[PDB]
């Protein structure tokens, strides 16, 4: 997520990561990033 | 007087003067000096547009 946040950050400095979702072949990974805390949920694709 | 005595007699304190001369010499000394360059450290810097 930190590496992913920088990728979003390089294109526009003002823009900051709000939500990131990575979908794998067998599972879906959703990560919500905040400075104080980060929430990560893994949900199997239906 | 014998000839040998006359030769000895010919030499006189005023006739022959002996002076001892020496040259000042600094005393030899042995000293060891070690030089070692300032400590160097490894630095890693990463720069990004957002940073």
């Amino acid at each position: 997520t930190k590496k992913a946040r920088s990728v979003v950050r390089d294109l526009d400095p003002t823009n900051d990561l709000v939500f990131l979702r990575i979908q794998t072949k067998l599972n879906e990974i959703m990560v919500a990033p905040d400075d104080e805390f980060s929430l990560i949920v893994i949900q199997t694709k239906g | 007087h014998d000839e040998e005595a006359i030769k000895q007699t010919l030499r006189n304190k005023f006739n022959y003067n002996t002076r001892e001369c020496q040259t000042i010499n600094p005393s030899i000394r042995e000293r060891g000096v070690s030089t070692e360059p300032p400590p160097s450290d490894t630095i890693c810097g990463n720069i990004t547009q957002w940073e």
